[PDB]
């Protein structure tokens, strides 16, 4: 709660601009070009939508960092509902992209026969449904509760702290870390094992790309999930000094959570030359 | 080598006789007429059914229905007012590069690398489109076809010949053999007593379907001619070639009137069409957009630039209300 | 705002459904453009595969549907219709190893291979190169030196060396070695080995296309 | 083209029946299909409709809940399962094919009909006349009148003229108020504007005698005129 | 040699035709364009009331 926020707020809004420019671009590029519906950028379009709303929910998040907010009522539910539901949709889309990469690379002909782009749309719907149902109880666990009215917070109401709701939703959310990391690591290791056994310098580049994807996922998400665990622990047991680490971990975890949405569009389409050609075609250059 | 040189001695006198009729250029004549405005057509309809590159389209005489052929093995008949797919014919050969729609509307035609002109009957007692006929005389890829009526069709092919068939018997009643290169485009006169064919020998020829003979040869271009179309009057036509140049030939004057070219355009023309009045020349280029030329002043009037790939086919409705461009990006766009 | 236009729209949507199903079915086919400078070699590999213009041979190997288009019956300008095969999966180029003394003929095979490999439509389409008549080039070189075709070739005229020289002379024709690969097989007597080689080459082309689709390459 | 209907017969009031329609000689899958009843000595009444692909189903309000129309394309059969039959479902049921695209001719072919005998905001189309006497050679005009205007905003007026000859199923004469159906001689001509319509036979023959019905296809339920009969 | 005597005859048939002056054919083309100028929807943009594509 220092004045430092005056700089990270500028970094946060720059991240907003970069992520919006990278995510809105992807959807209107996929829609326009027929050859850019290659069942990989369909998931990328869905994740661009997810990052788009995340950034749309971002301004309501920014104001809380400063310090007693009367900002609204049922703003916490539709704020922390669409945001977290989107964290879940983008991580599930990352998991889906991993499985699609694994199928298309390690089983190329079986994937040619099985994946028909009709089932992929269904997988996207399943992903969104799971994201919404897993982010369901956010309607309940968080509201507003002052301890006058000038000292209220957008906090998980003490009904969850007294009960086992907040500390169980910490586990429910950490599922969305453990499952995706344990799938990307194993699938991208299997893909790299196939390519090295199939063995070029290009395959080294693919291995580097998938390692960077895994490293970026671990960097963006574990600091969040840890800080989420780091608070929701000061409430019921009453942590004394852990609250010092609690807030800072969540400012860092907060800027990596938005850095994730910013760099997601430029982490799966950076080396796609067919995507670059369409990007330059659609704009002036 | 007597009779091998009397040929160019006749060519010299043809040139000298058609140079004595060149007293004033079309530019010199149409200099004082007011230039057309800025021709700014907005796209009104987008047809989104084909999955591969579209190679040809053709409007119906009712100016509403249009057939389009794509190399996804499909021949789709669209209702252009509502973007409704009236029909979708699956072809026996996916390698289709031409299509025609009969003036009566009962039949369509298609052809390509299979050397066959397939005539499909649209109006059967059953609910499906049936293969009415297969014309199987050409020995090179069939690049254009045009219905004269429900029973006659003229096709151009890559065996350097054109042909006039009768659909009922399936034999070709006339063969037109003057070209030395692949015949790439074909246009019927408004009265369907003559037709022009533009080939890869950089020449266009004016044939008559009755007597089956070549009357005039036009040799202005420098590369392959890909598109050809009569002026609505029927006394002139326009060719588009690979040399990034369209140009207008007059039948009665027996020579060239105008050249439509720009320095900024170095790409070949895939399709050529005229406006209803003939004042605007629509030329589809393979630099991904179409150009609208002032046909009387050679001025570039406008650009239609909504396609993401080569514009392979072009056509103006018979009432002149709209122009349909089909491109290699698997989309058809109606402009107005 | 619709009276029986609603039923026309429903028919159009059913047509769209059928078109999408047909497109999905066709996207699972492997299309191979079969090229060469004479049917003497091309005719012996279509017999290997499972059983007038373009000639399409549809067959199935290991639950994979191949459609192989032979276009040698088109005695027209190739530049006017070759772009129809822009999205082909691979090109199967057949040259005979025994035409290194006939008429000059191997040089025309090279002319065609260079013209096809370095088109603007085949910048990414890789080439499967079949060197047919392995058994005639075997015993021709004993009685016919290879230098009749390659005056600059300095080497023994043993089959294992003289055949590799031709293979390098063909693989040194593509000016774009970073976008496509040339898979070369010496067509053998066995029935299944040629189609197995084609299957393996197509598996690589599919893997390398998927790596591009997934943005990894 | 052929539609053969079966399943009708004597029923008790309250029972159930299953009418079937076997199609032959056309692409049954591409044609929407209607069941149209005709009570004894009464006019045609539209019963039910199922679209191509079975994606759209409509019923008359007098049979909604009781009757269900189904379709099994691979064996080319159309079904009408009629439960809770009551004494005024006794009629002859016709199976009608109907294809809808731009310029199509719906209601063009009718089945021969099967007889059911159940033992003991709509647009009102009006045929003011009920029967007129004619002589071969002369012209005749049949007038139809609709409550709502059948002209639509897209330009075409949805009026259909059918002729039912004595002892035969109805035959489409004119579709969309001015178009001659295929196989119909050019003696017949349809005109009209919005609510008042006319069918003109230029010269009567022995094969123009029968009952003439006007139908609206502007909106469901499809309604028919009372029918007026030419007679010598 | 056989087809060269056909080329000679074709050139003879294409040589002995009558040709009008270009100032006369260009004038007829210009007159046709001017006569049918009004009934050209692409040249004169028709108002949206009777434009079937909206
Ligand atoms: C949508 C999103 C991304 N906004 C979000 O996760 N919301 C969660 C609500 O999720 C529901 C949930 C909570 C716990 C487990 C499972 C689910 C939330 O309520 N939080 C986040 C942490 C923060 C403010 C309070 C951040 N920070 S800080 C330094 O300001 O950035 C800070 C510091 C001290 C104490 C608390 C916090
Ligand atoms: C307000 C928010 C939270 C509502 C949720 C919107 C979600 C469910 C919607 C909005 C836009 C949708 C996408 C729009 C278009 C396509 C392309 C096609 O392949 C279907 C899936 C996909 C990729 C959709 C997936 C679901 C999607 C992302």
């Amino acid at each position: 709660p220092a004045p430092l926020l005056a700089g990270v707020t500028a970094t946060c809004v720059a991240l907003f601009v970069v992520g919006i420019a990278g995510n809105l671009l992807t959807m209107l590029v996929v829609s326009r070009f027929r050859e850019l519906r290659t069942t990989t950028n369909l998931y990328l379009s869905s994740m661009a939508f997810s990052d788009l709303l995340i950034f749309l929910c971002m301004p309501l998040d920014l104001v809380r960092l400063w310090q007693p907010w009367n900002f609204g009522d049922l703003l916490c539910k539709l704020f922390q509902f669409v945001s977290e539901s989107c964290t879940y949709a983008k991580v599930l889309t990352i998991t889906a992209l991993s499985v699609e990469r694994y199928f298309a690379i390690c089983f190329p002909l079986r994937a040619k026969v099985v994946v028909t782009k009709g089932r992929v749309k269904l997988v996207i719907f399943v992903i969104w449904a799971v994201a919404f149902c897993s982010a369901g109880p956010i309607f309940v666990l968080v509201g507003v509760e002052h301890e006058p009215w000038d000292t209220n917070e957008c906090r998980p109401t003490e009904f969850a702290v007294r009960s086992g709701l907040l500390t169980v939703m910490v586990w429910v959310s950490s599922i969305f870390f453990f499952l995706p990391v344990f799938c990307l690591t194993v699938l991208y290791s299997l893909i790299g094992r196939k390519l090295w056994r199939r063995r070029d310098q290009n395959h080294k580049q693919t291995v580097k790309m998938l390692a960077v994807v895994v490293f970026a996922f671990i960097l963006c998400w574990l600091p969040f999930h840890v800080g989420r665990y780091l608070f929701s622990k000061s409430f019921e047991p009453g942590s004394l000094e852990i609250a010092q680490i609690s807030q800072y971990c969540n400012l860092v975890s907060f800027v990596l959570f938005y850095l994730s949405a910013a760099i997601n569009p430029i982490l799966y389409n950076i080396m796609s030359k067919k995507y670059r050609v369409a990007v330059f075609r659609l704009l002036g250059f | 080598d007597e009779l091998r040189q009397e040929a160019e001695q006749l060519k010299n006198q043809i040139r000298d006789a058609r140079k004595a009729c060149a007293d004033a250029t079309l530019s010199q004549i149409t200099n004082n007429i007011d230039p057309v405005g800025r021709i700014q057509m907005r796209t009104r309809r987008t047809l989104r059914g084909h999955l591969a590159k579209i190679y040809a389209m053709h409007w119906g005489t009712d100016s509403r229905l249009l057939v389009s052929a794509s190399q996804d093995g499909k021949l789709i008949i669209w209702d252009s007012y509502t973007t409704n797919k009236v029909h979708a014919i699956p072809l026996r050969s996916s390698w289709v590069m031409t299509c025609a729609y009969a003036p009566s509307g009962n039949y369509v035609a298609c052809g390509g690398l299979d050397n066959i002109c397939s005539i499909y009957n649209l109006k059967t007692r059953q609910g499906n489109v049936r293969v009415s006929r297969e014309l199987a005389g050409h020995t090179g890829y069939l690049s254009c076809c045009r219905f004269l009526d429900d029973n006659q069709i003229v096709t151009s092919s890559g065996d350097t010949t054109c042909a006039l068939w009768d659909i009922e018997t399936g034999q070709q009643t006339t063969t037109f053999t003057g070209h030395t290169g692949d015949v790439m485009s074909l246009s019927l006169a408004p009265d369907t007593r003559l037709f022009v064919s533009g080939a890869c020998d950089a020449s266009a020829k004016l044939w008559d379907v009755r007597e089956g003979m070549c009357r005039q040869t036009f040799t202005g271009h420098e590369s392959d001619i890909n598109a050809i179309c009569f002026f609505p009057d029927g006394n002139a036509f326009a060719t588009g070639s690979d040399d990034a140049t369209c140009r207008l030939f007059d039948l009665r004057a027996d020579q060239e009137l105008m050249t439509y070219s720009h320095d900024n355009i170095i790409c070949g023309i895939t399709s050529v069409s005229f406006s209803k009045s003939g004042r605007l020349l629509l030329a589809g280029y393979d630099d991904f957009n179409c150009n609208v030329w002032d046909a009387l002043k050679a001025d570039r009037a406008g650009v239609l630039a909504g396609h993401d790939n080569r514009v392979s086919c072009l056509g103006v409705t018979d009432d002149g209300m709209a122009v349909a461009t089909g491109s290699w990006d698997s989309f058809l766009k109606i402009w107005n | 705002l619709s009276a029986e236009d609603k039923a026309a729209v429903e028919r159009s949507k059913m047509i769209d459904r059928n078109l999408r199903e047909d497109g999905e079915k066709a996207a699972r086919e492997v299309k191979l453009l079969l090229l060469g400078a004479g049917e003497s070699g091309k005719s012996t590999i279509v017999k290997q595969m499972k059983i007038t213009g373009i000639v399409e041979t549809h067959f199935t190997f290991k639950d994979l549907h191949f459609k192989m288009f032979d276009v040698g019956g088109q005695r027209s300008e190739r530049k006017k219709w070759i772009h129809c095969f822009e999205g082909v999966t691979a090109i199967i180029f057949c040259v005979a190893l025994s035409d290194y003394d006939l008429v000059n003929r191997m040089h025309e095979s090279m002319k065609l291979f260079d013209s096809i490999c370095n088109n603007k439509w085949f910048t990414d389409t890789s080439i499967i190169l079949f060197l047919n008549k392995k058994d005639l080039f075997e015993e021709k070189i004993k009685k016919s030196p290879l230098t009749i075709c390659y005056p600059e070739y300095a080497g023994s005229n043993t089959y294992e060396e003289a055949a590799a020289y031709i293979q390098c002379q063909f693989e040194d024709l593509n000016k774009r070695k970073d976008t496509k690969e040339i898979y070369t097989h010496f067509t053998c007597a066995t029935e299944t080995k040629n189609v197995q080689f084609v299957f393996d080459a197509v598996t690589d082309v599919i893997i390398k296309n998927n790596l591009k689709d997934c943005g990894l390459f | 083209v052929q539609l053969v209907e079966s399943g009708g017969g004597l029923v008790q009031p309250g029972g159930s029946r299953k009418l079937s329609c076997s199609a032959s000689g056309f692409a049954f899958s591409s044609f929407g299909m209607h069941w149209v009843r005709q009570a004894p000595e009464k006019g045609l009444e539209w019963v039910a409709y199922i679209s191509s692909g079975s994606g759209t189903i409509y019923y008359a309000d007098t049979v909604k809940g009781r009757f269900t129309i189904s379709r099994d394309d691979p064996k080319n059969t159309l079904f009408l399962q009629m439960t809770s039959l009551r004494s005024e479902d006794t009629a002859m049921y016709y199976c009608v094919r109907s294809i809808y695209y731009y310029g199509s001719s719906p209601f063009d072919f009718w089945g021969q009909g099967t007889t059911l005998t159940v033992s003991s905001s709509d647009i009102v189309m009006t045929q003011a006349t009920s029967s007129v006497p004619v002589t071969p050679g002369e012209s005749v005009s049949i007038s139809c009148r609709s409550s709502k205007s059948l002209l639509h905003s897209n330009g075409n007026t949805y009026l259909y003229w059918f002729l039912q000859r004595p002892g035969q199923s109805p035959q489409l004469l004119i579709y969309r108020m001015s178009n001659l159906a295929s196989g119909v001689p050019e003696r017949f001509s349809g005109s009209g504007s919005g609510t008042a319509f006319t069918l003109t036979i230029s010269r009567l023959e022995a094969e123009d005698v029968g009952v003439y019905y006007c139908m609206q296809h502007l909106e469901y339920p499809l309604t028919f005129g009372a029918g007026t009969k030419l007679e010598l | 040699i056989a087809q060269a005597r056909k080329l000679v005859q074709q050139l003879k048939m294409e040589a002995n035709i009558d040709r009008i002056k270009v100032s006369k054919a260009a004038a007829d083309l210009m007159a046709y364009c001017e006569a049918h100028a009004k009934e050209d929807p692409l040249l004169t943009p028709v108002p949206a009331s009777q434009n079937p594509f909206r």
